[PDB]
RNA sequence: CACAGGUCCCAGCUAGCCCGAAAGGGUUUGUACUGGGGCCGACGCCUGCCCAGUGCCGGUAUGUGAAGCCCGGGUACAACC
RNA sequence: GGGACCGCCAGUGGCGAAGGCGCCCGGCUGGAACGGGUCCGACGGUGAGGGCCGAAGGCCAGGGGAGCGAACCGGAUUAGAUACCCGGGUAGUCCUGGCUGUAAAGGAUGCGGGCUAGGUGUCGGGCGAGCUUCGAGCUCGCCCGGUGCCGUAGGGAAGCCGUUAAGCCCGCCGCCUGGGGAGUACGGCCGCAAGGCUGAAACUUAAAGGAAUUGGCGGGGGAGCACUACAAGGGGUGGAGCGUGCGGU
């Protein structure tokens, strides 16, 4: 058929993004870009604005590689933390579509425990 | 730039699977691809639309001068189908089970079944040794490409929805999941 | 890149801090998303038809 | 290595060049494959549980 | 003074510590529940703050830092700079 | 490679005297509900003393220690922060054998028996009827036993309870006699210790305490309104001399 198709891992928590294109495999790294290089405030990071901008950064890289398509992997952070994609999941998806990358299969690989470790924050929680 | 140096090969899926070309994967020597694993779905690697959920995962195991061939190595449905299937005011069942193919391949098992209604431990007790059973008869009759086959096609979840139809209805049947533990010697 | 054109086809309401911000609906007149009906936030009076220079068509208004 | 009473080392890991072995002290150590080892554990374990008591027993 | 008990430090073996001019040797027919080195000193309740000073340990980018080596001068060769 | 925990399904759901108890098969074992023209024949209830179990935490000894995290150490905030927030972290949390016997261990309601309108969910068993893909399947009704809600007579200060009574009766034990002093002092018993059980006086006080009503508040929620509120704007004051009115001398 001859089309290179790769993969986007993109992980999305409440404080930072990032986006790591790789191939098909996932064993070999293509590009990888976040929101701390792209912005400079610690604030601004996990924003959608600096989600797309790192996106679009990584799909340059890619393009200029030599690919085309690609197969998302959102991921929240999972196990003991939270369980919610970041705002910048869905602008970096769609920085990737702009950008000028065909996507295939959407999904959700968020680490999900069967009642495994205990979440930090003892029994009361955060109280602020 | 390191990229440079980097070639590509092409990824081949098992014999049984139909060989079709499934991906390419960059790497410098032909040892760094050895043991690579690629996720594909029956849909891409048959073309029926209907088992979009169904996903193979196939891992290298020789290199032929940029032709990376691929073996099986286990299957996992989807975890949005998974979370569409269960639902409240219903009850799941799930077996777990080591079994050993009739050429030597040691597997493990992981089937699932929906209830309409919520019904009775005892209920799930008797539908968990029926599915037993009949994974077991087919693992001690069939051969591992042919079981794997099976298997990823709806029939043994067919047959396992025939059967525990005596104890009570069953709104689905499936076998969600199946790895290769030991290869046989 | 000059900015793009876009109509605005309905008013949603108002929001923000003092009411300040529009959320509208508009249709875009040129450019590569022609057509397309996307939901953006705009300051000032605006009424119906009012066309609005757009740097990017990419992001979208959220709901009120 | 590992004589005395109550003592024991574990097996972590077997490779063609060097097999490792984690030692009482808490350190992993390098062996070679060819060296010789008994299984078990060294009879006699638990001595300092018991006090010495006496000036004489310590003497003795 | 010692003592049982407490606690700290070095050491995975051709180790750690020590005698000697060397060869060789003590701990050693030993192997971390061990060998060697300090302080307090049954038992009960406890042992707070301080690493700027001296000491010990790890790093040492950077400055200084002997001989040797290299370069230029000097010596028909060296001394010497 | 290791050590905890068994996600959704999960439910006013189920089992246990209580504390508590959720991955899956095999073995042992306790209790209860249902259906019994089955067996004994008052063998029953409660129980001062006494015995057994008993969350978390803590202790003794031997193992383990992944993640969390008292003490502690650092970074922040603050007038200060021995805290809330962030980065690490020992005991502990876990297994084996024992001690401790403490909780808002609360249905804040002790246990057995008889009686006093109904209605409506759900769990187990039994019976009848209708479907059924004949399923240990589905639907409806009835009896018994659990588990929730509304509710009539009646009860209560009221909140509310009301066949699962906090209603009228027949029994037994335990506990209370204004708020503090005070679960303190002394004495005794138990426990390795921490602690546990038992438990007063002098003196002081007019109230403490419960339910509910109206209002006033909340750095609670929801609707609204205002250029002596804001948002968008015009002009200014606050800086200088002076007019005038205050405070002070």
């Amino acid at each position: 058929k001859k089309e290179k198709w790769g993969i986007a891992h993109i992980y999305s928590s409440f404080n930072n993004t990032i986006i790591h294109i790789t191939d098909i495999t996932g064993a070999e790294t293509i590009s990888r870009w976040s929101g701390g290089m792209v912005v400079k405030a610690d604030r601004d990071e996990p924003s959608p604005y600096a989600a797309m901008l790192a996106a679009r950064r990584a799909a340059e890289e890619a393009l200029e590689k030599g690919i085309v398509g690609v197969h998302i992997r959102v991921r929240a952070p999972g196990g003991s933390k939270s369980k919610t994609p970041g705002p910048g999941a869905q602008a970096a998806i769609r920085a990737l579509a702009r950008a000028g990358l065909k996507i295939g299969r959407v999904e959700d690989v968020t680490p999900i425990p069967h009642d495994g470790t205990r979440p930090k924050g003892g029994r009361r929680g955060r109280r602020v | 730039d390191k990229w440079k140096l980097k070639q590509w090969y092409i990824i081949y899926a098992p014999d049984f699977f139909g060989g079709v070309e499934v991906g390419l994967t960059p790497a410098d020597d032909p040892e760094k691809v050895l043991n690579r694993v690629v996720e594909v779905t029956l849909k891409d690697v048959t073309g029926d639309f209907t088992k979009s959920h169904v996903k193979l995962y196939f891992q290298v195991y020789d290199v032929k001068g940029q032709n990376a061939y691929t073996k099986f190595k286990g299957m996992k449905l989807a975890r949005s189908y998974i979370r569409s299937l269960v639902r409240r005011k219903t009850t799941r069942i799930d077996g777990i089970f080591n079994i050993t193919t009739k050429d030597g391949y040691k597997l493990r098992v992981m089937a699932m079944a929906i209830a309409m209604r919520r019904i009775q431990t005892s209920q799930e007790r008797a539908i968990r040794k029926i599915m037993q059973e009949i994974i077991y008869k087919k693992a001690e009759e069939l051969n591992f490409k042919d079981f794997v086959l099976e298997s990823v096609n709806g029939k043994i979840a067919a047959e396992i929805a025939k059967e525990a139809k005596k104890i009570y209805p069953l709104r689905k049947a499936e076998i969600r999941k199946i790895k290769v533990l030991e290869e046989p010697q | 890149d000059e900015g793009y054109p876009a109509e605005v086809i309905e008013i949603i309401g108002r929001t923000g801090t003092t009411g300040d911000v529009t959320q509208v609906k508009v249709r875009i007149l040129e450019g590569r998303d022609k057509g397309r009906v996307i939901r953006r936030n705009v300051r000032g009076p605006v009424r119906i038809g009012d066309i609005l220079i757009l740097r990017e068509t990419e992001r979208e208004a959220r709901e009120i | 290595y590992v004589r005395a009473g109550g003592t024991y080392a574990l097996v972590v890991s077997r490779e063609p060049d060097k097999v490792i072995v984690q030692l009482p002290s808490g350190e992993l150590k390098a062996f070679n494959p060819m060296c010789r080892a008994t299984i078990g554990v060294v009879a006699g374990g638990g001595r300092l549980e018991k006090p010495l008591v006496k000036a004489g027993k310590a003497y003795y």
